[PDB]
């Protein structure tokens, strides 16, 4: 239905990225009506500036050099409800590398009740030249043939002994 | 229809006090922003129907001057009983009489009818 | 002899006042024959013409000390009565005296009785009746009141033996006239049509219609013998609602409420002032049409408010109210529908969503142990009743037959006559109109809803061939078998009757064509055990018609009743439970719709209705008239079904050989001639190791490893949920985890084969679903590693790992023992299946016929409303205002009847009793195929769907239930009346638990020499003592019942200082006994529970007087204080009715946890399929965001609330949208690369059906099988 997941931290240079932001409503039969806007601070410096201003259907980008012509979204489309706000880095470079965050102001419709709400997700990537496989599955494959050899092993180990101690009796017999 | 329950002959002596007995009986709870009757009087048979008690959110006097100060409430709307008080009752004050009682969430509108009869 | 007759005088009176006066100074059963109501015996001959209808002396010895007369009418009926004046007045001898009784003992008193009982029922039929006939109601008064002295005029009112009071028939007649008396004058309304109940023992003896007795017996009596159960039944739902008051007190009145309030309102300004619901739906949340606010909580695992809303606790409980756990008599409402399972899903999921979904326990705990423990209790008993009565009945009849006889041209006509009967042989004839009856059934099951006119008149032809061969066949058999022959043979009239009825039709009854199927049982006589069920059934038809007339006489009686009591209330305060002051679809007003609602109540169904009864008409009378009728029908009438049912499969030519003789003489003749014709025209290495790996495989350690293994796989799957993309390093360990797991099993299946052998390994079933398995494991893998996975079948493939937890099953005995005794059942289950298809695919047909097509309508997608046939008349106009206005669809049904499959799955769900109710409301509103629905258009068809459920759910489902215990008791008699459902060391437990239950003489506890240790056990040991003790837990009871939701403090501070005071006098009794009985003490078995009681509640007072005032945990001090319980389940150890009962409970024990853990895991590899399969499903019915198939939880939880049936319906129907004006084929879920939200339909139709066949086999079955045997090991 509606599952919000992180973001991925990295990127590599030259290729594309998507960076992830999802926010779900508490009760997902009822009316919202959302827009976004993102902003982003390069590592070594301390201020978020804004990049772009995602509306009801149109995409509206700031004159940022940094993000013009690379830039493309990658979320929810044809509804005013978006429950998906990522977007896109096409031609990743070194300057796309800091601190993101994805703004998501989200007006809820009841009965006589309009509820204005925000929510704020923080995302941290960094652009390197060469993509690293997470340890988790260089410890997980490596483990895997830990119990592969050690019950191979444990296993030959236990016929060898079963085996010359039946091959006694039968010579005892 | 709802249970209107009414005298059909009224007998009152001339100099006479005159109590208006009607009783209705509903099931649902009395709402007073509901709640709706209406009193009127009727000198002959086919004449017209001219109130002289309303209520609407409370006990509303129509001050008619054929029932000078005579007319007065002596009911408990919650307590189902909307009877009036016809004070001092003279010779002029035989006709028919109606109590128009609406109680929502009842679509139905009770109706009673009364003929005062002044002996003399 | 008879010589012995004798006018009573005074003398006689005065002999036997002598007597008695003797018998004081001083200081035995009757003849049954002789015993009142009674015929007198033959023995006596006739009456002298002068003794006949007098006061005469007493026959039988027994009383003939004490002082009675009895007399005798003109029909031999003995009549006992009282020789004390009457109220001090009347004796024998008066004259007065001497007429009642006159008229009283005649038989034209009592046919003028039953005739004014009659004629008044029927009357009280009618509604508004002509203003003419209130006049009649006072006329049956004074008859009734000239009734009641005629009895006590002749034998007196109370006081005596033989008096009017003493006989509960006249008990009753009592009730009802001074209750009409009293509302001569009262609000009340009319209950004088009970008294039609007289009927019932009027059928207690009626002879012409046979066996009318053994059902009328068989009532009471299972009435009689349910005390012991009923006892056990309130005290189980009294425990249990104490512990849901405890743990849910005050969660149902949980709401979500608006964060930012106007001017300066706050949650107590606003709720003084809020009436109606358009105000509450503006401060609090609610859904889409639904008539209370949303349910919320507090925890994690409970529903969520909408963001701007708060949970708060406030305002009323849902359902007018009527549905918390706020006091103890709301909470044992609550448990009696949990233990009816009457809508209970929805109290299963309001609590959940309020409390938590932690709190399934409770449910589970409620749902199994009490639910089905209780009700298969019942139905032993009724099933014992039932039983016992059958066999003293043909016992009875059997000692008098013994007794009785132990004392004992024409020509030419003729010419053809002859003719037609030698070409009439069953195999060349009779055969063949079979197969041309099964023909003809599969053409009728042909038709479908949209069809053209050629289908329809190629049809059409064809019944015209059918219905014209089978009147031709008619007329032969008669000249051959005359019209004084046809008749004797109750099987040619059936097929008499389907002629002629299909004759009128050629020169709305063609629904009557399918019912020759039923002649296709002429077939089953070659079949031998086939033949042996259709003879079991053939003999219970005779009771069930019986029962049929004593349960259609029931609804009738309580129908009127009902229109009497609650009729006018109905139209009056319509407005209370109808927002368009409309009469609901179920309401008590008329007649027909009284009836329906008391055959709901049969049907199992009472609350829903009761909450509206109870909202028009007061709380008491519904609650004391739903019960009267839900006892008696349903937990009576019903189990007698099934009693006799059960009662009639334990009591201990064929042509079609002709024909296949004559085939074996054809084939083989013909074939051997043709032939002739065509000859006219022309060193032990290996076996050491295989001895080695036998050695291993059979090893505990290699035994416990594998089965730690296939545990650890199966966790494994239920982490697959539709939050996996979050857990990025669980996905990447449990790929490679499934990687080593496959490598294990591959070792395992190649080491089993070395040790073993192949033949060995494949003959064996276990093995050959552990080789599939890995098969299925290893192609995958190999998919996966070759580059092409992903290829669309592939994902089958993974799916079929839901089937990986199968592998738990070889390993365990407790789950072998029990799929053993299934399999074992299966050949007799399949011989039923066929007889209830049969039956089923007929009704079927005729549903098609009745339905197929007119259940279309013209809604508004807006709200779901029915467009009014003033407006939208037809299909035409529905589409062409579909082309002026937007949210308009002609929409029908998901499960309807346009053909015969989904006609099928249309009366599954009548039979089971789930989404009935939508099925009939739109088989009521039928007009035709592309008209508009009117409101109850066709009311009548109700009748259709009364008659299916009788033999549909009443037969057909017991059918299966009675031909299953057969099967499981037969193969206990084959085993040697070992126990089919315990594993070895189960059966040493059970043993040992007998051995507790005989009664064996214990040994005494010595008496202390101290004078003071010997006071005090004189004390104890006393009678008085443990009398008392039981009064103490009974007050201790009360203060627990006592509580309440919204009490003040004083009343919390009592209550506490009560419960202090009683836990102070159990440990000082405690204390006593264990210095007078010394270290004998702790040598019985109830002592030592009575100790450990006492160390519990003394913990728990201070524990919870900790965790309420250092700690703020309140969940922990609500489960803290359910300690107070023991204390009252001490009131077990002096109730020997309750005792007995739960002992059986206890010896049934080690057999139901066998099949608690197959349902587990039948549940385990249901919930992965459904994770897999449902889990993006458009959440429409019974599909929402808490009670889904998202995660591993939530599908558990839905499981386990449709393993009794419930709501099935509901979650299958999301899952049959498939179409893109129901559902979005490219629906984007924003987390996953999963797209579209519809279903699949034959996928969905086979996974509930088939889950809700299995928890009928294997839970209710079998759980009523376990119950039998051992409530009968427990009573004797
Ligand atoms: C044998 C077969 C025949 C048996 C016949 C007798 C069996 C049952 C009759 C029970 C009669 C109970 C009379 C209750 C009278 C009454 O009106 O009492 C009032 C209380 C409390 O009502 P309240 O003030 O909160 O109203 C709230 C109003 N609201 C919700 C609209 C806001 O209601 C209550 O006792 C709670 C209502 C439920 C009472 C327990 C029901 C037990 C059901 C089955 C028992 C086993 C059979
Ligand atoms: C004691 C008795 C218990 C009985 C329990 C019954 C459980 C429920 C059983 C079945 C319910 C599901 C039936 C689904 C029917 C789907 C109807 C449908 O809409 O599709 C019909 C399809 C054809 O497809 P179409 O019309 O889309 O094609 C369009 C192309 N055009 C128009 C040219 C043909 O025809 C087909 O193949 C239909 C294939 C399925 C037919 C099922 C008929 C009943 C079979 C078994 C019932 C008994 C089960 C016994 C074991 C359990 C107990
Ligand atoms: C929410 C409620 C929260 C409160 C719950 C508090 C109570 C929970 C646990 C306390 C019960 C623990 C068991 C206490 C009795 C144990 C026992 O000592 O039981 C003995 C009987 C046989 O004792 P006997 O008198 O036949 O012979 C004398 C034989 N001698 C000499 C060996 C004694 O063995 C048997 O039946 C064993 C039967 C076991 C029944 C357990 C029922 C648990 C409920
Ligand atoms: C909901 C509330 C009600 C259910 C929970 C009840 C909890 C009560 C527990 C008390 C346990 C006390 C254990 C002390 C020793 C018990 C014992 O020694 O066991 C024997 C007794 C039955 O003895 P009997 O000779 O009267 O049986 C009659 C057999 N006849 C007729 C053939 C002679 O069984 C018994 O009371 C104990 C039976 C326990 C059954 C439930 C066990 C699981 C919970
Ligand atoms: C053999 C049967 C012998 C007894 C037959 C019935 C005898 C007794 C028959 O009594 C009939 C009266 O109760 C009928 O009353 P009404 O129709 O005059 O109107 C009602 C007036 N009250 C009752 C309200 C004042
Ligand atoms: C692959 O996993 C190896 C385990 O199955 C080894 O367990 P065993 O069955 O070898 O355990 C010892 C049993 N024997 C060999 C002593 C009989
Ligand atoms: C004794 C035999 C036991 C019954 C046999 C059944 C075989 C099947 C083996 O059953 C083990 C699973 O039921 C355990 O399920 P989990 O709680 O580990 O998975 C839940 C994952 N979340 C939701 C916690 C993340
Ligand atoms: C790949 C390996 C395939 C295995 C070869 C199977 C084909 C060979 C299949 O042959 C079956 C029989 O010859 C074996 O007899 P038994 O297993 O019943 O003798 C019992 C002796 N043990 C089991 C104690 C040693
Ligand atoms: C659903 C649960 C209902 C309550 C269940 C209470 C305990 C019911 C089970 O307890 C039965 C006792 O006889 C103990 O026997 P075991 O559990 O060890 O049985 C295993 C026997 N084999 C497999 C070792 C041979
Ligand atoms: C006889 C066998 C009967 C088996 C019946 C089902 C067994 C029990 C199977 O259900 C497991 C329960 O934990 C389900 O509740 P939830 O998973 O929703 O708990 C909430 C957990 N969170 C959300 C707080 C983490
Ligand atoms: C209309 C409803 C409420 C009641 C219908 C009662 C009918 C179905 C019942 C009442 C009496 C019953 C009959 C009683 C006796 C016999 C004799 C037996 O050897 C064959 C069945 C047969 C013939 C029963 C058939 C069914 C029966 C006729
Ligand atoms: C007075 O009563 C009449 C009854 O006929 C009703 O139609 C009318 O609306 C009432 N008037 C007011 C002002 O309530
Ligand atoms: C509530 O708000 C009003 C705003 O006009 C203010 O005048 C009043 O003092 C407030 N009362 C409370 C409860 O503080």
């Amino acid at each position: 239905g509606c599952v919000e997941v992180d973001s991925e931290t990295e990127a590599v240079y030259g290729m594309t990225f998507k960076i992830l932001c999802i926010s779900c409503k508490r009760r997902s039969e009822t009316n919202a009506e959302t827009f976004t806007e993102w902003t982003f601070r390069q590592k070594g410096t301390e201020e978020f500036v804004k990049i772009l201003r995602y509306e009801n259907e149109v995409l509206q980008l700031e004159e940022d050099e940094r993000f013009e012509g690379r830039v493309v979204w990658n979320g929810s489309r044809g509804t005013k409800d978006l429950q998906d706000l990522s977007i896109f880095i096409t031609n990743v470079t070194y300057n796309h590398s800091g601190d993101y965050e994805c703004h998501v102001y989200r007006l809820l419709f009841f009965e006589n009740y309009e509820h204005n709400t925000s929510v704020v997700k923080k995302i941290h990537i960094e652009v390197v030249d060469k993509a690293n496989r997470d340890m988790a599955s260089i410890v997980s494959e490596i483990m895997m043939y830990v119990l592969i050899v050690v019950l191979t092993i444990w296993l030959v180990a236990e016929m060898i002994y079963c085996y010359k101690k039946i091959a006694a009796a039968t010579e005892t017999a | 229809s709802m249970e209107v329950t009414v005298p059909a002959t009224l007998n009152v002596l001339n100099g006479s006090d005159a109590r208006l007995p009607c009783t209705f009986n509903s099931c649902y709870t009395v709402n007073h922003k509901q709640f709706s009757l209406n009193w009127t009087y009727q000198e002959c048979n086919n004449c017209s129907e001219e109130m002289f008690l309303q209520f609407r959110m409370k006990i509303i006097n129509l001050k008619l001057e054929r029932f000078q100060d005579r007319v007065e409430f002596s009911g408990n709307p919650s307590k189902y009983d909307v009877s009036v008080m016809l004070r001092n009752v003279q010779p002029e004050d035989e006709g028919i009489y109606n109590c128009y009682i609406m109680n929502p969430p009842d679509r139905h509108r009770g109706h009673g009818k009364i003929h005062l009869q002044v002996l003399m | 002899g008879p010589q012995s007759f004798v006018h009573f005088t005074k003398q006689s009176l005065a002999l036997i006042e002598q007597r008695i006066a003797e018998r004081k100074s001083k200081e035995p059963k009757p003849s049954s024959d002789l015993e009142a109501g009674k015929q007198l015996p033959f023995i006596y001959g006739d009456i002298p013409p002068g003794m006949v209808s007098e006061p005469l002396e007493d026959l039988d010895p027994y009383y003939a000390d004490k002082k009675t007369f009895i007399v005798l009418n003109k029909g031999k009926t003995i009549f006992r009565f009282n020789a004390t004046p009457a109220l001090y007045m009347l004796s024998p001898f008066s004259p007065l005296r001497r007429i009642s009784i006159k008229i009283l003992v005649h038989s034209l008193f009592s046919m003028l009785i039953m005739c004014t009982i009659l004629t008044n029922c029927i009357f009280m039929t009618m509604n508004n009746p002509p203003d003419w006939t209130k006049n009649v109601k006072y006329t049956f008064t004074g008859i009734y009141t000239f009734e009641s002295l005629v009895k006590i005029l002749a034998r007196g009112f109370c006081v005596g033996e033989f008096t009017f009071l003493r006989d509960p028939w006249n008990w009753l007649d009592f009730v009802v006239i001074v209750f009409a008396y009293l509302t001569e004058f009262v609000n009340l309304g009319n209950v004088s049509a009970l008294r039609t109940f007289r009927v019932l023992r009027a059928l207690k003896t009626i002879s012409v219609i046979p066996g009318l007795k053994t059902i009328v017996g068989a009532l009471i009596q299972s009435v009689k013998k349910l005390s012991d159960v009923m006892i056990l039944t309130v005290f189980c739902l009294s425990v249990f609602a104490l512990i849901g008051l405890q743990l849910f007190m005050g969660n149902l009145k949980h709401k979500c409420f608006r964060n930012s309030l106007e001017n300066n309102e706050t949650l107590e300004s606003i709720m003084n002032t809020l009436e109606s619901e358009e105000d509450f739906r503006k401060y609090f949340y609610y859904l889409e049409g639904s008539k209370d606010a949303l349910l919320c909580g507090f925890s994690t695992d409970s529903g969520q408010c909408p963001e701007g809303y708060t949970c708060v606790k406030i305002g009323r409980n849902p359902d007018y109210g009527y549905t918390s756990f706020d006091t103890f008599s709301w909470a044992f409402l609550a448990l009696f529908r949990l233990m009816t399972q009457d809508y209970w899903e929805n109290l299963y999921q309001q609590t959940l969503r309020a409390a938590g979904k932690t709190y399934m326990i409770f449910f589970v705990v409620v749902i199994f142990l009490g639910s089905f423990y209780l009700i298969n209790l019942i139905l032993a008993v009724v099933a014992m009743a039932y039983e016992e009565q059958n066999q003293a009945n043909i016992e009875e009849a059997k000692q008098k037959e013994l007794e009785f006889q132990q004392m004992l041209c024409s020509p030419y006509w003729i010419k053809f006559k002859k003719c037609i009967y030698f070409i009439v042989m069953d195999p060349f004839v009779d055969l063949a109109i079979t197969i041309c009856i099964v023909l003809n059934t599969l053409f009728m099951a042909m038709e479908h809803h949209p069809m053209t006119e050629e289908f329809k008149n190629v049809l059409a032809i064809r019944n015209l061939v059918f219905t014209g061969i089978f009147a031709a066949e008619m007329v032969l058999k008669l000249i051959a078998m005359d019209p004084y022959e046809y008749f004797q043979v109750g099987w040619n009239i059936f097929d008499s009757l389907i002629v002629t009825l299909s004759l009128v039709e050629l020169f709305g009854l063609s629904v009557l064509r399918s019912f020759r199927l039923l002649r296709v049982f002429k077939l089953a006589k070659s079949w031998p055990t086939l033949n042996m069920l259709i003879k079991i059934i053939g003999n219970s038809v005779g009771a069930f018609g019986n029962l049929m007339l004593v349960l259609f006489i029931i609804v009738f009686i309580f129908a009127v009743v009902g229109m009497q009591l609650f009729g006018k209330s109905y139209k009056e305060c319509v407005c209370k439970i109808n927002d368009d002051c409309t009469l609901p679809r179920w309401h008590m007003n008329d007649f027909f719709h009284s009836f329906l609602i008391v055959f709901r109540v049969l049907c199992g169904e009472w609350i829903e209705t009761m909450w509206d009864c109870m909202e028009v008409a007061g709380q008491a009378m519904c609650l004391i008239f739903y019960m009267m009728v839900f006892f008696i029908g349903n937990l009576v009438v019903l189990n007698l079904f099934l009693a006799l049912l059960l009662s009639s499969f334990s009591s201990d030519a064929n042509n079609l050989q002709i024909a296949v003789t004559r085939i074996k003489k054809g084939i083989n003749y013909v074939k051997q001639t043709l032939r002739e014709f065509i000859l006219k025209a022309f060193g032990k290495i290996w076996w050491n190791i295989r001895k080695t790996c036998y050695k291993i495989v059979e090893h505990s350690w290699f035994e416990s490893f594998i089965v730690l293994m296939i545990l650890l796989s199966s966790g494994a799957l239920a982490f697959e949920d539709i939050y996996i993309e979050r857990k990025k390093t669980i996905k990447i360990i449990l790929e490679y985890a499934d990687k080593i797991f496959t490598y294990i099993f591959i070792l395992e299946m190649l080491l089993k084969w070395i040790a073993y052998g192949y033949k060995t390994y494949f003959t064996n079933a276990w093995c050959w679903l552990d080789f599939l398995i890995v098969d299925v494991s290893l192609v995958t893998l190999v998919a996966n590693t070759l580059g092409y996975s992903d290829l669309g079948p592939i994902k089958s493939l993974r799916t079929l790992r839901a089937l990986r937890p199968l592998r738990a099953l070889s390993r365990f005995e407790g789950m072998r023992v029990v799929v053993n005794a299934l399999i074992g059942a299966i050949p007799s289950i399949m011989n039923v299946l066929l007889v209830c298809l049969i039956f089923w695919l007929i009704f079927s047909i005729m549903g098609v016929n009745l339905f197929a097509g007119k259940f279309y309508e013209c809604i508004n997608t807006t709200d779901g409303s029915r467009f009014p046939a003033s407006q939208v008349p037809n299909r035409s106009e529905c589409f062409a205002l579909m082309n002026v206005s937007q949210n308009v669809r002609w929409k029908n049904l998901k499960v309807n009847f346009d053909n015969v499959g989904l006609g099928y799955l249309s009366l599954l769900q009548v039979a089971t009793f789930k989404g009935w109710t939508i099925i009939m409301y739109a088989a009521v509103d039928s007009v035709n195929v592309d008209k508009q629905p009117k409101y109850e258009y066709s009311l009548y068809m109700y009748i259709y769907f009364i008659f299916f459920i009788i033999f549909g759910s009443f037969f057909t489902l017991n059918l299966f239930i009675c031909v299953i215990i057969d099967n499981f008791n037969q193969q206990k008699k084959k085993l040697g009346g070992q126990d089919i459902f315990m594993t070895e060391e189960q059966k040493k437990y059970y043993n040992a638990m007998k051995k507790l239950g005989s009664k064996k003489p214990q040994k005494p506890i010595p008496r202390p020499g101290n004078k003071i240790q010997g006071c005090i056990f004189d004390l104890v040991t006393n009678q008085a003592f443990d009398i008392s003790i039981m009064v103490l837990i009974c007050l201790n009871m009360v203060t627990m019942m006592v509580e309440k939701e919204g009490q003040s403090q004083h009343m919390t501070e009592v209550l506490y200082w009560i419960n202090v005071v009683f836990i102070i006098l159990f440990t000082g009794e405690c204390v006593l006994k264990l210095i007078s009985l010394r270290h004998y003490y702790f040598t019985v078995g109830w002592n030592i529970f009575d100790f450990v009681v006492v160390i519990i509640s003394i913990v728990g007072m201070f524990l919870a007087d900790l965790i309420e005032t250092y700690f703020v945990s309140p969940t922990l001090f609500r489960v803290i204080r359910l300690a107070r319980i023991g204390r009252i389940l001490r009131l077990v150890k002096g109730a020997k009715g309750i005792r007995t009962l739960l002992f059986a409970l206890m010896m049934s024990l080690p057999a139901l946890f066998n099949i608690g853990l197959l349902l587990f895991l039948v549940m385990f590899i249901y919930a992965i399929f459904g994770m897999s399969n449902f889990a993006y499903v458009k959440k429409e019915d019974g599909i929402n965001d808490m009670f889904n198939f998202e995660t591993f939880g939530n599908s558990m939880i839905c499981l386990f609330q449709i393993t009794t049936s419930a709501g099935w319906d509901g979650l299958l129907a999301p899952i049959l949208n498939s179409k893109p004006p129901d559902c979005d084929p490219k629906k984007v879920h924003p987390g996953s690369s999963v797209e579209g939200d519809c279903g699949n339909p034959s996928v969905g139709i086979f996974y509930f059906v088939s889950y809700i066949i299995i928890s009928f086999l294997v839970v209710v079955n079998m759980y009523i099988a376990v119950i039998l045997e051992n409530f009968s090991v427990a009573t004797e």
